[PDB]
DNA sequence: CACCGCTGCTAACCCCATACCCCGAACCAACCAAATTAGACAGGCC
DNA sequence: GGCCTGTCGGTTTGGTTGGTTCGGGGTATGGGGTTAGCAGCGGTG
């Protein structure tokens, strides 16, 4: 039930096809180059190729983009009565989702200093890997219980590096946060 | 724990290379805007952002051709202001890099950037020598070149470093005006005797301080006249929904204009340009407090998008003008200089010599503060749609008025077609009218340029120095061809405009005040019920198929606004005296400023103003009292000035009890052809008989002194026709001449005729031919031939005769001003030759595309305007609306050839005027003038009219034909190709008619000439 | 101008005409006026040109019956904001008080017959005046439902007949005479239309009358100042109502858009705003 | 005061990406077109 | 030269033209990055 799956595609450009069409056997006589390789050098096989032969693959995207022109027409006066509707639903959806992803990956790019780890953190630092449990969740349900079942005294040095954790996430945080103002990103800072 | 704190600090680092990856990695409108830009930029000291803007242009090959030796020169400036060395030698690069040469600008921000920051004598000197090497003068820089006092003061040292007796031009000797006119009134020979005002020094130093406190808030709260009560809840709760909802609108502005001003900058992050900076030029408090003032101000009826868009331009340019002389200094070197030139007018204060307001300002000083350019028209428009549409998206209002969970846009901008082009409109939501209307505002809200002043006026020292303290006011009104037409007054010699700065100081030094029973009483009708009859509107109570109702209590309505703006201004200046500024138009007739509140408004304006400055009337004071009086009234304007006289005396009795009793007694003034001057001069006469000596009587009372169709008058001079002269009162004689009845006459032969013929129009206007209708017909025909303006009202002046069918009003109209025509060209071919003749001179001139230029006998240049033909429209998100650019493309030959014979003659008596107000003033008179009208005391009505003649007849008595052909000979006769249309165009101006053979000399004893 | 010259097309036209009073509009030479009198048609002349006058009249004295000839410019009739200052223009009163033309009920049936030729350069400035005094009840149509037979360029036929189907032509002439009369094609002539256009019986409601048309016009105008805009956006800029809430009751979507709008639809929009009971104000109306 | 989401951790499993070129889409500055209608002189075209 | 025709902040919207930047199109297995589970809390509204 997806409109856009069956909607034409547009046809491979030249220098696209030559590429679609010389990668596998680029990759049969190098099996153990990575794909990154393979691609430069068959990109430096088309800077090679002669133009003649790079008219071949032109003429035969020209002729697919005449057949994509009639089937793309085509379609569009299949739709229903609301065909413009729907493909300006489809496309405005698919250009704000697609300006949303990039957003997204770009704010998890960035890289900012890790916030303060609590005593519990430490804890569960320290205690995990001894912890018996036949997975993350039963081990982590097990750091839990003998987190319950500790004393005062015994959390001492896990709150103490909670706090050295939590001037050091002070610090880190002020210069880190007046580089951000040095590139003009006022917004990432504390609010108050 | 060492493995996962160092493991968290070895990320770090790593994030740390990641962000050093990250740190690695012709004049045209679009020109204009970023030219504008820098500039702007310049003065909200956002210099990185410029600079980044520019360094983003330069780095583009298709960019870098967009940029302009003037905006480096900008952002060099900066940096020089700044200091930043290293910066301003980054954008020498740029400027090396792109060709081109540098300038004396930018050898001056070096020089600024080097004093500021102290550089050493040898990089000093290098520069020095290098700038010798390269041609360029030292002493042209501090000439040729804008710089602020700041600069021009870092420069200074930098320079008294080498050379310490380095010295400017020795200055400032001001020179005098030489002109043939002017001679004798600039000219030290003579006794001058320039009066002085009424108030002491200290009080006219309060009163300056009050004006400067009114235009530094650039508002003004005037107590409305009238209606103050309402239902008692009704108001109440109107008023309180009105505060609320005002701080909303309030709130929801700052926060709408904040975020804007955010978008805005991001979208200079982006190499986009962006109006920024110029939101970042005015305190976004006294943005909000603009923005809301225009709304509580808009008209019900709403305000052409175009329009509000200009007045919020406008405005907005103006604070920043008033912010930046605030911040700058100006302000007190401002009020050092004016309370040093206080000493002219006050009373108790002398100065070493006599002189003009004019000269004593340029005397003391003249640092004249700075002179900034305003925008370009592209940058005012996108700003003023910006403001406006933000306006309208910010401010929102419930929908239920009089549980108002939905809301609605408080403005919504509608469309009207009337003109076969869509115009967008802006129109208030009509609850918010009617909240308005309930509520019953009882204060009014006016911008410090539209009230009068409250001390006297700026001398006028240059075309861009002159009226309100602060606030830049153009010396011409004109805004079509403004560009020509001041860029011209700027070429022109400074001293020639010495005359025409000098006699509009002069008018705005005039000191006025109000008449309390005047005004008493014309609120007493307001207050209750209006009087029509006596013009003063009536309330919608009155108004009275549905179309013609509606048509009417519209019409009542507009007036009843402007009555209540008039007379609300007044009240406000009751107990104060002000001053009113004068502007010119491109004719050069002066107009007050103050457009609400001025005496050149209607019969009830002239009479609510009087003198502030008394005069005693003297041996003759009250006869030209009594004989002004006559003349307000209009009964005796065929009577001799005695009879005048007599008939006052006669009605003497009516005169008093009109006076005491004006709404209970005889009521006699309001028979009067002007109600309210005939009762104000009743009044004045009545004080000045009963007083204990008449001739001691210190009377405040201007009296007018008219020239019948002053334009015949010219004509008449400059063909010295007899029968002109003799037609419109120039020669002497002891009856007044009506040229209005003979030609009332003549036109009434061609009428008899022409209804002998049959024709219609003709024959309904069988007795209809009058003295004031063909008085305003001829009043036409001379200052106006198309543009209908006054032909509108001659045809009120006919649908107010009730025995006519209005059907033929039009064709009547345009009928009687084509018989006007025929008539006085018949009467007077002599007249006709001179007509014919410039009209078709510029008819020729015109037709070579070059619009027609002359000079006025006082050195004025004068310029006609009418261009066609330039257009271009920006797109706001999203009406289009469109722009005038100033770039002409071609003159539109038929308003030049119609307009020339009318604007020379309106050249001609401003220039009379103008030189009766100098000579007047040299003898200590007061002068005001209304179109054709001079105005003084009863005291010096006498030397007035002196000062009149004798100013006319040194006038005309030049040669103003032969000056003006051999001027568009020189000045039009000198392209060498082609060479025909200069002979044909030569042969024409070479045919100047001869002159007749009256005698100039005749008008200094004629009576009748002004009266 | 345009004249019928032909003596066939003045054949046909004559039987298509008699399928009551005619009034034939700019004659001319007089061919079709020719083909009527013979036909047995009575005549009535409207010639704006009195050069071709005289030879009317000789046909009306060969058959000196009840033609009569009259020198009139029937696209100056009645001028809106005008003075009555013209030969050629007249007033409809008394022309058809000297016809001997009385007013019928807007109910009755065809009262008169009119026929002619669209100027070839006024076609849109006639349609207009034309919808102008229909809408407001004036000129002819002060008596009755008068029958108007017009031939037409084809270009503004086909704008005019266009609707949603044709969205390139549609526009306001469209919607109002498509909403105001009964168009049908009579006759085709190479490329030129002869229109026939009889006002709808049903066209005034109790919510739409000559006395709020203007109202409508307005609205029209503005809609069609951004045709592709979308409804509720100009509706935001004419009517203090719920945009939304009106559009729903006339059974729209709120991204239903204004060339998709058929003439019904903005009519019943019209009416359905007028009908609106809960509201101080239901229009933002103030123009000259 | 309440509400978010990021750390502490793992887990195996799920999910996007540098080398490159071709040309279709698309965003600016500018000119132009449309909609609409009720008697003299000067300009434009042949 | 002679004859015929148009006329006495043109309005905003949008359609074509000359340019120039922007991105969608093809991909592979390898690397990252990911919800679930439980507690604690700095930061935000």
């Amino acid at each position: 039930s997806s409109v856009l799956a069956s909607s034409p595609k547009k046809p491979v450009s030249s220098y696209l096809r030559f590429s679609k069409e010389q990668l596998p056997i680029f990759k049969a006589q190098n099996p153990d180059a990575k794909t990154t390789e393979l691609i430069r050098r068959i990109a430096q096989r088309w800077r090679e190729l002669p133009d003649s032969k790079k008219k071949i693959y032109q003429d035969a995207y020209r002729a697919e983009w005449q057949v994509y022109k009639e089937e793309i027409s085509r379609f569009k006066e299949q739709l229903t009565p609301s065909q413009i509707m729907s493909l300006e639903k489809e496309i405005m959806d698919k250009h704000l989702k697609r300006k949303a992803m990039t957003k997204k990956k770009e704010l998890t790019l960035l890289g900012k200093p890790k916030r303060p780890r609590s005593a519990y953190n430490v804890y569960v630092a320290e205690r995990f890997q001894e912890a018996k449990g036949d997975s993350p969740q039963e081990k982590l349900k097990t750091v839990k219980e003998n987190w319950k079942n500790l004393s005062d005294s015994e959390k001492e040095l896990y709150i103490q590096h909670a706090k050295e954790d939590e001037t050091r996430y002070h610090n880190e945080m002020k210069s880190w946060e007046e580089q951000m103002i040095e590139v003009g990103r006022k917004d990432l800072l504390r609010r108050t | 724990w060492a493995k996962i704190l160092e493991k968290d600090k070895r990320t770090q680092q790593m994030r740390m290379q990641r962000l050093k990856a990250k740190l690695q990695m012709q004049l045209s409108g679009q020109q204009q805007r970023l030219l504008a830009f820098f500039k702007c930029c310049l003065l909200t000291d956002q210099l990185p952002l410029a600079h980044h803007l520019l360094v983003v242009h330069h780095g583009q090959r298709q960019k870098r051709k967009l940029l302009t030796l003037d905006m480096y020169n900008a952002v060099m400036l900066g940096w020089a202001r700044q200091g930043a060395f290293k910066e301003l030698v980054y954008v020498l690069f740029m400027v090396k890099d792109a060709g081109l040469t540098p300038d004396l600008l930018s050898y001056a921000a070096a020089l600024q950037c080097m004093g500021r920051q102290d550089q050493d004598a040898g990089t000093i000197e290098r520069c020095l020598e290098q700038m010798s090497q390269e041609g360029l003068k030292l002493q042209a820089l501090f000439t040729a070149v804008l710089l602020s006092e700041e600069d021009r003061a870092t420069v200074l040292k930098a320079v008294h470093k080498v050379k310490p007796t380095f010295s400017l031009p020795p200055q400032l000797p001001p020179p005098v005006n030489t002109s043939k006119l002017l001679r004798d009134v600039y000219a030290k020979d003579g006794r001058v005797s320039y009066p002085k005002l009424h108030l002491p020094l200290k009080t006219l130093q309060c009163l300056f301080e009050k004006q400067l406190h009114m235009e530094l808030a650039s508002r003004v709260c005037v107590v409305s006249v009238e209606k103050p009560t309402l239902p008692s809840k009704e108001v109440k709760h109107a008023r309180k929904t009105l505060k609320t909802l005002r701080d909303q609108w309030e709130k929801a502005l700052c926060r709408a204009l904040r975020e804007t001003k955010n978008r805005l900058e991001r979208e200079v992050y982006e190499g986009r340009f962006s109006l920024y900076p110029f939101l970042c030029l005015l305190d976004e408090r006294e943005v909000v407090r603009m923005l809301l003032q225009v709304l509580q101000a808009l008209p019900a009826q709403g305000e052409s998008f175009t329009t509000l868009a200009r007045e919020l331009s406008a405005r907005t340019f103006s604070r920043h003008v008033v912010q930046r002389q605030r911040v700058s200094g100006q302000v007190q070197a401002l009020q050092n200089h004016y309370r040093k030139y206080l000493c002219l007018l006050a009373s108790d204060a002398e100065v070493p010599e006599p002189c003009l307001p004019r000269q004593y300002w340029e005397a003391l000083g003249a640092p004249e503060a700075l002179r900034e350019q305003p925008w370009p028209l592209p940058v005012q428009m996108e700003l003023g749609k910006l403001l406006a549409e933000m306006l309208v998206q910010a401010t929102q209002m419930p929908c239920s008025l009089d549980r108002s969970s939905r809301l609605v846009p408080v403005l919504y901008h509608v469309y009207s077609f009337r003109n076969v082009q869509q115009i967008g409109i802006l129109k208030p939501h009509p609850a918010y009218v009617q909240l308005l209307e309930k509520a019953a505002e009882p204060t009014l809200t006016f911008e410090a340029v539209d009230v009068p002043m409250l001390c006297p006026p700026l001398p006028w020292t240059s075309p861009h120095s002159g009226a309100f303290l602060l606030s830049p006011t153009k010396l011409m009104r004109t805004v079509e061809g403004a560009t020509q037409h001041q860029e011209l007054l700027e070429t022109c010699p400074p001293t020639a405009l010495h005359g025409a700065l000098d006699a509009l100081t002069q008018l705005g030094n005039c000191a006025w005040r109000v008449n309390g029973r005047v005004l008493d009483l014309v609120l007493q009708l307001f207050q209750a019920k209006g009087c029509p009859q006596l013009g003063v509107p009536a309330p919608p109570s009155e108004a009275p198929e549905l179309a013609h109702c509606q048509k009417v209590a519209r019409e009542m309505h507009s007036l009843r606004a402007e009555a209540l703006y008039r007379l609300s201004l007044a009240q406000h200046l009751r107990d104060r005296v002000f001053w009113l500024p004068h502007n010119m138009d491109f004719r050069g007739r002066t107009y007050p400023c103050p457009p609400h509140f001025n005496h050149l408004g209607s019969d009830v304006a002239r009479a609510l103003l009087e003198f502030a400055q008394g005069r005693p009337l003297g041996p003759h004071g009250l006869d030209w009292l009594k004989i002004h009086l006559v003349n307000l009234t209009g009964l005796k304007k065929r009577e001799p000035l005695r009879k005048r006289l007599a008939f006052a005396e006669e009605v003497m009795d009516d005169i008093l009890d009109s006076a005491d009793q004006p709404l209970t007694g005889r009521k006699w003034w309001m028979g009067a052809e002007e109600p309210w001057q005939t009762l104000a001069c009743c009044m004045e006469v009545a004080n000045a008989v009963r007083a204990s000596d008449p001739a001691a009587y210190v009377s405040h009372l201007p009296v007018h002194q008219d020239g019948s169709c002053n334009g015949l008058q010219h004509y008449a001079a400059l063909g010295r026709d007899s029968v002109g002269a003799a037609s419109v009162n120039l020669e002497p004689s002891d009856v007044p001449q009506d040229v209005y009845s003979g030609v009332a006459a003549q036109v009434e032969v061609f009428r008899r005729q022409d209804a002998q013929r049959g024709m219609r129009v003709a024959q309904v206007l069988e007795g209809f031919i009058t003295r004031k209708v063909v008085k305003q017909t001829v009043m036409t025909v001379v200052y106006g031939v198309t543009r209908y303006g006054g032909r509108l009202q001659i045809e009120k002046r006919l649908r107010e005769l009730s025995d006519f069918p209005q059907e033929f009003v039009w064709e009547a109209s345009h009928y009687l001003v084509r018989q006007v025509f025929k008539s006085l060209q018949e009467m007077f071919s002599g007249t006709r030759a001179i007509q014919h003749w410039l009209t078709e001179s510029a008819r020729l001139i015109s037709h070579m595309g070059s619009v027609v230029e002359w000079v006025t006998p006082l050195g004025v240049p004068v310029i006609q305007p009418y261009r066609l033909d330039s257009k271009v429209k920006q797109i706001g998100g999203s009406i289009t609306y469109t722009h005038n650019g100033d770039i002409s493309r071609k003159p539109n030959t038929r308003k030049q050839k119609n307009g020339f014979p009318p604007n020379f003659i309106h050249s001609l008596d401003s220039s009379h005027m103008m030189l009766t107000a100098l000579h007047c003033y040299r003898k200590g008179l007061t002068f005001v003038s209304v179109h054709d009208c001079y105005w003084t005391h009863a005291a010096d009505v006498s030397v007035m009219n002196q000062v009149c003649r004798e100013q006319f007849v040194r006038l005309h008595s030049e040669p103003i034909l032969q000056d003006l052909s051999r001027f568009l000979v020189k000045r039009f006769c000198s392209e060498p190709q082609k060479i025909l249309e200069a002979s044909q165009l030569k042969e024409t101006l070479q045919a100047v008619p001869k002159p007749g053979a009256f005698d100039l000399e005749q008008v200094k004893r004629s009576t009748y000439f002004f009266s | 101008k345009r004249y019928v010259t032909d003596r066939r097309l003045a054949e046909t036209l004559a039987q298509i005409y008699l399928g009551h009073l005619l009034l034939e509009c700019n004659p001319g030479p007089g061919i079709l006026t020719q083909a009527l009198l013979e036909a047995g048609a009575k005549v009535v002349a409207l010639e704006s040109d009195k050069t071709f006058i005289p030879h009317l009249e000789s046909l009306g004295k060969n058959l000196d019956g009840k033609l009569r000839v009259i020198h009139c410019d029937f696209f100056k009739l009645d001028p809106r904001s005008g003075g009555v200052i013209k030969p050629p223009a007249m007033s409809s009163r008394g022309l058809f008080k000297n016809l001997g033309i009385e007013a019928v009920p807007w109910t009755a049936d065809i009262p008169l017959k009119v026929v002619g030729m669209f100027p070839s350069r006024g076609e849109k400035r006639a349609l207009w005046k034309l919808a102008y005094d229909l809408y407001s009840c004036t000129s002819i149509y002060k008596f009755g439902r008068i029958e108007v037979n017009m031939f037409i360029g084809e270009k503004e036929f086909q704008k005019l007949m266009a609707d949603p189907g044709n969205p390139d032509l549609y526009h306001v002439l469209s919607v109002i005479w498509q909403l105001a009369c009964e168009i049908k094609v009579l006759h085709m002539e190479p490329k030129l239309y002869l229109i026939q256009m009889i006002p709808r019986q049903n066209l005034f409601t109790k919510n739409l009358t000559p006395m709020n048309y203007n109202i409508f016009f307005h609205l029209l105008k503005h809609c069609f100042g951004r045709r592709s805009a979308t409804v509720i956006d100009h509706l935001r800029s004419l009517t203090p109502l719920d945009a939304r809430d009106i559009l729903m009751q006339i059974g729209k979507q709120e991204d239903e858009k204004v060339v998709n709008m058929h003439p019904q639809d903005f009519k019943t929009l019209f009416e359905t705003i007028e009908r609106s009971k809960d509201c101080a104000y239901k229009w933002l109306y103030d123009e000259t």
